[PDB]
RNA sequence: GGCGCUGCUGCAGUUGAAACGCCCGUAGUUGGCCCCCCGCCGCCACGAGGAAACGGGAGCGCUCCAGGCAGGUUGGA
RNA sequence: AUCCGGUCGAUCCUGCCGGAGCGCGACGCUCUCCCCAAGGACGAAGCCAUGCAUGCCUCAGGACGCGGCGGACGGCUCAGGACAACGGUUGCACCCCCCGUGGCGGUCGCCGGACACCGCUGGCAACCCGGCGCCAAGACGUGCGCGCAAGGGCGGGCCCCGGGCGAGCAGCGUGACGCAGCGACGGCCCGCCCGGGCUUCCGGGGCAUCACCCGGUCGGCGCGGUCGCGGCGCGCCGAGGGCCCGACGCCUGGCGGAGAAUCAGGGUUCGACUCCGGAGAGCGGGCCUGCGAGACGGCCCGCACAUCCAAGGACGGCAGCAGGCGCGGAACUUGCCCAAUGCGCGGCGCGCGGCGGCGCGACGGGGUGCGCGCGAGUCAGGCGGG
């Protein structure tokens, strides 16, 4: 890391998310329809008491492979153990692209893949589709039709072996193509 | 099946072996050692098979209880045991000394060597780790471990090695225009200069070389050796790692006969 | 597997049982076997079973296959535990040396 | 298994797919009468002999001048032709293989050779004469009527050494 | 025996999925260890050799003040609070994560400074100390674990409020 | 296989067997012309990597042959 | 890259019926010589008499016995199972691993007693066992030693980005617990190697007279269990998940691939059996020992069948090699040998495998003459062969 921090002069005044960060964990406390109080495994819980400031007080990592992490992961105050950038899992293996098929699932998505598919006695194609199952983080918030890129964990449930890691919005009222890509 | 394989039928051998498919139901497995499967040969289809100091499996078992073999300057009493690339094979009694090299179609050969050089090796620096109570150790091709390594050795080196003390001497750095050989796939046993490296993230990285007539082949990076720096460090066949193509390999074969 | 045919009842065809404090106990058969250990042969000799002198090579028996003692404290088997002593010494001394060297390679670098 | 189970077999003629067409019927009896066979199983062997150089060389000349293939396989079919007598030196090209009949195979046949060198008067006299072990080629006694004799080898064909006519 | 393979579930479409071969050595599990309260460990082999210690009746243990960073060993006194279910508080089983009740006598020498939490020297000024358990006892046969503070420890002395 | 009597190449539907009584219409299939020198598919070519036996195929007279991998510096490309 | 006979009084068509080729089995008739070579698979994974298929090497003349390594590999079969299995292609930053080959080796004066073989006595129809007693170890048990096995609390940066990565991963320090393993002939531990477990993407039978299906079913939170991730299991919360791009259900005289039969090109049909992978050992289940088994030439139980017996009891698993019964149109010797190819222990073992026997399933070569010499047989010696 050759290069060393330049100089803005609003940096310690702009750490207020330091209060904001501290407040969301406060009123997590007051929430008592909840039968676990939820945290990052990375972060002592001790260092909010601390006035001194000289302790970071949220927890966060690059998944590499080019993919940078979003602000709003950086700036959140959720607790997710499957996010990829805030939790406790890993991206390798296979990384793919699709359309977001359903969101009706709690921090889960289904998505649509579509290929083709070579039959040589007809000389011709025909059109084939599968559904995947992904993991949303809160970081995120999609709509059916959008584009998403997912890459491949390890197992978390049943059916879901990917992670959302990038979005590129589409606009709704507009015709569904094959879109295979 | 319910534990691990001991057999291994002679349709299912290495087919660079060059095992004939009549003479037997099954070949040798070899015993795990140094060197891999895949990768090697078994000691006896050396002194049975190629050079007929044995003839037959009963016969080459008694050999190697007097001790007439040595591998790396150690008596092998295992006719299963797998020798392969870099190996110094010495055989006293008959005042033979050889290394163990691939030909130009992925064969391995034996190159006569002097007294003068079978007294070190070239190993591939496989993997730098940290062992117990934190300390560093380097990892090669041929199941070596050498602890406290000079900082510089990195990956993908190439490291030299006295066959008594088994100390390192010398290091060969992987760099661009590097003399190298390719270890296995398809252009095994021939050798270059390398003249691109091309990484992949997520993904394997492939090594472009050129031959000393100025052919150019591209293989993974898990398959290139460095052999020394423009000059190789050992001795090498006659063929000198070029390549013919079918026509010229078949006119020296009509030569043969003539 | 199938037990017990009682406890002692009608049943049994057989029974085993040992006499406690004494057709009168008149016989006495000899012990076949003779102590073989090396301490077994100074429990019965009184000799202390610790000494520089240990070696027992007594031959009697009384001509009764059975002797080859065991356990026993010859020279060169006191040579051979003393040499690999002497080298786990060796190993650690090399061992240690080695760690400095790195220590101080990395120093200078 | 055993190991006889890994040892390949194949049929090496091909039958017609109209057995009573009159023409070809006494055409393949002039044949039997003019070479010493015994049976039209050996006229089969023959066709089927032709039939895969034929369709070698006509899957070489769909190809281009200068491909490997055709200058490797060709230049191998050439080479093999030439030395079986098969076909003769003055036509070293490729498109010359398929004028070929099969009288061309049948004129190599150790019983055809012998009759040309008059050492038998006859082809039925030289079916009889190879049976008797009375003939050698090259030194070498040859017991088989069908043997292929090679044009280094048609020099050198004599009654053996070892023989009652000797 | 105890099983978990997944050839006895269905599909993802709800499909009734056949079966294949019989129950395999390498898919089994066991019987859980139901630690309880207030001293044995049993040894379990496992694949490969590699010794499970599995408690039953634990005792004490050992506990760490993060903060300020005082680590005694201390008896564990009495679970109150438990996530999953209210039976496991109702039976003082010890599993990973449950709230307790730790003895407040090897922390008293830490009375004396200040600046020191007074929700953590106030829980000392009397006869118990609010923790948390850390550990599997029932993959390596200890129970240790951390004393609470934070907004960790207002939400759990609300969830044990007198209400 | 004959068989273009299963038809992608390549059948038939006025009368031999065969065009829904008709209109609307979703999924599906199909969709004029135009900018070239960017990105993302398809597509074409060349590579890398993984098993032999079988199937092709270079060289070799088990007397020929179905074979086999031989052999007289070699070879199993 | 081919057609031909049959509709009429005669004629041109459409259209089927029949003929002509190759392969696989079964049946009939017939057969001189030599080489190669399949052989109880075909809705009976029906039942089995008899013999053989697994042994080889620390402590005394030798056996015997103890201890050790192996018996989880090799051989057989195709019953089950259709988003399985299987084929190509990924990953474990969610894993376990004997032997072998490198490393490494720091741990808060020679001990004890007893078991088998064996002696002396017994029970029982036979299967199988009892009692008392002298005796060893490269077997146990306890251990002499420079503190360090598992797990746990703190030790990160608050645009966005070497020990080692694409990726904050792995080590170390420091407060607390704990006291494991290795030490009575020095090895706990670490890398590789082969092997396994799961896992990503694509391929992966027929029927619509089977159109709607599922409810641990789809997701979330927390613990448990596991070698390990995971609705794998359990508690709580939500209502999801799949479908005419054919879900779900039903059927299959359904093991998958590498491949095989046919033949201009495009195709059609079959994948019992040689190699690779999977599954089973009469049918359900359960388990111990081990690095590795849900093992059946290991054990326990239920069921259906058989075995010996003094009537009390004991006892079995040929879909191993031969052989037999039954069934069917349909398929061989109750041979010799570890000499070869290989595997376990090192010298043996081995119905793996090899060699003969029966064998017109099928392949290849040569005869029943030529104008006058041969082969098929006969008897001897070689060569070959355990
Ligand atoms: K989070
Ligand atoms: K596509
Ligand atoms: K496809
Ligand atoms: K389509
Ligand atoms: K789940
Ligand atoms: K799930
Ligand atoms: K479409
Ligand atoms: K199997
Ligand atoms: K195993
Ligand atoms: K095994
Ligand atoms: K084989
Ligand atoms: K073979
Ligand atoms: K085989
Ligand atoms: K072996
Ligand atoms: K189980
Ligand atoms: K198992
Ligand atoms: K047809
Ligand atoms: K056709
Ligand atoms: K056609
Ligand atoms: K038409
Ligand atoms: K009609
Ligand atoms: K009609
Ligand atoms: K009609
Ligand atoms: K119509
Ligand atoms: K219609
Ligand atoms: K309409
Ligand atoms: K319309
Ligand atoms: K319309
Ligand atoms: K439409
Ligand atoms: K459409
Ligand atoms: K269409
Ligand atoms: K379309
Ligand atoms: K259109
Ligand atoms: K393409
Ligand atoms: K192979
Ligand atoms: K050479
Ligand atoms: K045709
Ligand atoms: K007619
Ligand atoms: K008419
Ligand atoms: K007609
Ligand atoms: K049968
Ligand atoms: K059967
Ligand atoms: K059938
Ligand atoms: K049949
Ligand atoms: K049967
Ligand atoms: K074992
Ligand atoms: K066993
Ligand atoms: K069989
Ligand atoms: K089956
Ligand atoms: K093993
Ligand atoms: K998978
Ligand atoms: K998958
Ligand atoms: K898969
Ligand atoms: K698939
Ligand atoms: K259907
Ligand atoms: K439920
Ligand atoms: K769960
Ligand atoms: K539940
Ligand atoms: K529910
Ligand atoms: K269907
Ligand atoms: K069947
Ligand atoms: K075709
Ligand atoms: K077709
Ligand atoms: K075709
Ligand atoms: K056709
Ligand atoms: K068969
Ligand atoms: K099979
Ligand atoms: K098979
Ligand atoms: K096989
Ligand atoms: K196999
Ligand atoms: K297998
Ligand atoms: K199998
Ligand atoms: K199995
Ligand atoms: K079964
Ligand atoms: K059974
Ligand atoms: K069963
Ligand atoms: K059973
Ligand atoms: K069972
Ligand atoms: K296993
Ligand atoms: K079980
Ligand atoms: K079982
Ligand atoms: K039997
Ligand atoms: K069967
Ligand atoms: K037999
Ligand atoms: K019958
Ligand atoms: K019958
Ligand atoms: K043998
Ligand atoms: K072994
Ligand atoms: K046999
Ligand atoms: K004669
Ligand atoms: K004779
Ligand atoms: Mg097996
Ligand atoms: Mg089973
Ligand atoms: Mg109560
Ligand atoms: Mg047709
Ligand atoms: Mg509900
Ligand atoms: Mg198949
Ligand atoms: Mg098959
Ligand atoms: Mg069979
Ligand atoms: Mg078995
Ligand atoms: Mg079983
Ligand atoms: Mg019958
Ligand atoms: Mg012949």
């Amino acid at each position: 890391r050759h290069p060393l921090r330049p100089d803005p002069d609003r940096e310690r005044r702009a750490l207020e998310r330091a209060e904001n960060l501290r407040k969301a964990a406060y009123e997590m406390a007051e929430n008592q329809h909840e039968r676990a109080y939820h945290k990052q495994s990375q972060i002592f819980q001790g260092r909010f008491l601390r006035k001194d400031n000289a302790r970071c007080l949220r927890f966060y990592k690059s998944i590499g492979m080019g993919y940078h992490t979003p602000i709003t992961a950086i700036n959140g105050t959720y607790i997710d153990k499957k996010c990829p950038f805030t939790g406790n899992v890993s991206i390798r293996g296979r990384i793919l692209r699709g359309v977001v098929h359903s969101a009706k699932m709690q921090r889960s998505i289904i998505v649509r893949r579509d290929y083709l598919h070579f039959v040589q006695k007809y000389k011709r194609y025909e059109r084939r589709h599968k559904h995947v199952a992904a993991h949303l983080s809160p970081c995120f918030r999609v709509k059916e039709g959008d584009i998403v890129t997912i890459g491949e964990c390890r197992p978390l449930s049943k059916t879901i072996r990917f992670n959302v890691i990038k979005v590129e919005p589409v606009s709704e009222a507009a015709k569904k193509r094959f879109s295979p890509f | 099946a319910r534990g691990v394989r001991k057999h291994l039928k002679r349709l299912n051998a290495p087919k660079h072996w060059l095992l004939d498919k009549m003479g037997g139901i099954w070949a040798p497995r070899p015993t795990n050692g140094p060197h891999g499967l895949r990768e090697c040969i078994p000691l006896i289809l050396i002194l049975r098979n190629r050079l007929h100091y044995a003839n037959t499996y009963a016969e080459t078992s008694m050999i190697l209880q007097d001790k007439n073999v040595l591998i790396d300057g150690k008596p092998r009493t295992d006719p299963t045991f797998p020798v392969g690339f870099m190996d110094v094979f010495e055989i006293p009694k008959v005042h033979k000394t050889f290394r163990v090299l691939y030909d130009v179609k992925g064969r391995f050969t034996l190159v006569p060597i002097q007294s003068n050089e079978a007294g070190f090796k070239l190993c591939r620096v496989q993997k730098i780790f940290l062992g117990d109570k934190g300390m560093p150790y380097l990892s090669t091709h041929d199941a070596r471990t050498i602890r406290f390594p000079h900082p510089d050795i990195k990956t993908n080196d190439t490291i030299k090695i006295n066959l008594k003390t088994g100390k390192i001497d010398e290091w060969y750095k992987f760099d661009i225009g590097k003399i190298v050989m390719v270890t296995g796939g398809r252009n095994c046993g021939r050798i270059g200069t390398i003249q691109a490296i091309d990484k992949h993230m997520g993904s394997y990285t492939m090594i472009r070389m050129k031959d000393t007539e100025g052919t150019e082949f591209l293989t993974r990076l898990c398959n290139v050796f460095v052999i020394g720096n423009d000059s190789p460090a050992v001795a090498i066949p006659t063929t000198k790692g070029i390549r013919p193509d079918i026509i010229k390999n078949r006119e020296l074969r009509l030569r043969s006969i003539a | 597997k199938s037990i017990r045919g009682c406890i002692v009842g009608p049943d049994l065809h057989a029974l085993s049982v040992v006499l406690v404090d004494a057709g009168l106990t008149d016989v006495v058969v000899p012990k076949r076997l003779v102590p073989k250990r090396a301490s077994k042969i100074r429990r019965l000799f009184g000799l202390p079973t610790t000494k520089v002198d240990p070696k027992d090579q007594m031959l009697v028996c009384e001509l009764i296959l059975k002797p080859k003692v065991q356990r026993v404290v010859t020279d060169e088997k006191y040579a051979r535990k003393q040499r690999v002593i002497a080298e786990k010494k060796e190993i650690m001394r090399k061992s240690l040396q080695q760690l400095e060297e790195y220590k101080a390679l990395l120093s200078r670098m | 298994p055993r190991i006889s189970r890994h040892r390949n077999s194949s049929k090496t003629y091909s039958t017609p797919k109209k057995p009573f067409t009159k023409p070809r019927l006494d055409a393949e009896l002039k044949l039997c009468g003019e070479y010493g066979l015994k049976c039209k199983r050996e006229i089969y062997r023959a066709r089927y002999m032709l039939a895969k150089i034929r369709r070698t060389a006509r899957n070489l000349l769909t190809l281009d001048e200068n491909d490997i293939k055709r200058r490797f396989e060709g230049a191998a079919l050439l080479r093999r032709l030439h030395m079986l007598g098969i076909l003769d030196e003055e036509k070293d090209q490729l498109d010359y293989v398929l004028g070929l009949r099969i009288e061309d195979i049948f004129k190599r046949r150790l019983q055809s050779v012998i009759v040309e060198s008059k050492l038998a008067k006859s082809v039925h006299h030289a079916r009889n004469m190879i049976k008797a072990r009375h003939i050698s080629v090259g030194g070498q006694i040859v017991n088989i009527p069908s043997y292929m004799v090679r044009i280094s080898n048609t020099s050198r064909v004599a009654i053996a050494d070892t023989s009652s006519l000797a | 025996g105890i099983t978990h393979d997944k050839m006895y579930k269905r599909s993802k479409t709800g499909a009734v999925q056949g079966k294949w071969h019989k129950k395999r050595k390498y898919n089994l599990g066991r019987q859980p260890a139901n630690t309880k309260l207030i001293q044995k460990i049993s040894t379990i082999r496992c694949r490969g050799g590699n010794i499970k210690r599995r408690a039953l009746r634990l005792s004490h243990g050992s506990f760490a003040w993060g903060s300020a960073d005082i680590s005694h060993k201390a008896r564990i006194l009495q679970v109150v609070y438990n996530s999953t279910s209210n039976e496991l508080v109702r039976t003082n089983t010890l599993v990973k994560g449950c709230v307790v009740q730790i003895d407040s006598a090897p922390f008293k020498s830490a009375l004396s400074n200040d600046t020191l939490d007074k929700e953590i020297l106030d829980q000392i000024r009397g006869d118990h100390i609010l923790a948390r358990i850390s550990s599997r006892p029932g993959q390596v046969g200890t129970a240790d674990g951390y004393i609470l503070e934070g907004p960790e420890l207002l939400f759990y002395q609300k969830k044990l409020a007198p209400k």
